[PDB]
């Protein structure tokens, strides 16, 4: 919803569960660690060479 | 010419897979060994039990047999 250097055009999965018990708050945990590399994988393939400040 | 730290691609690593799978046991063949191994652990104890009656009533005829004790 609130980009802030550089987002949307990254693709990011938001894992939300059904119950509000521990066990589906933790397995949210989980599945925002396996679609993190994702992310990283994306910032490796897109870096423009330029300026650091 | 100005070098700074260069991209690299080729595969990607590949996020966000499923690397759990199911192995060996698939529910209908491990019940066929577990009954199995029942079937087989009954029937293989209860010959000793019975050759354990060949001693048993030869061990109690000691008592029988000696009187001067």
């Amino acid at each position: 919803t609130q980009p802030y250097d550089v987002y949307d055009q990254v693709e990011f999965d938001v894992p939300i569960g059904s119950r509000g018990d521990c066990y589906d708050r933790y397995l949210c945990r989980v599945e925002e660690m396996r679609q993190s590399i994702r992310i990283i994988s994306q910032c490796l393939n897109k870096m423009p060479p330029g300026e650091i400040k | 010419x100005x070098x700074x730290x260069x991209x690299x691609x080729x595969x990607x690593x590949x996020x966000x897979x499923x690397x759990x799978x199911x192995x060996x046991x698939x529910g209908y063949s491990m019940f066929a060994v577990g009954i199995g191994a029942l079937l087989f652990g009954y029937w293989s104890m209860m010959k000793w039990n019975r050759e354990r009656r060949r001693l048993q009533i030869e061990d109690f005829e000691a008592r029988i047999a000696l009187m001067p004790l």
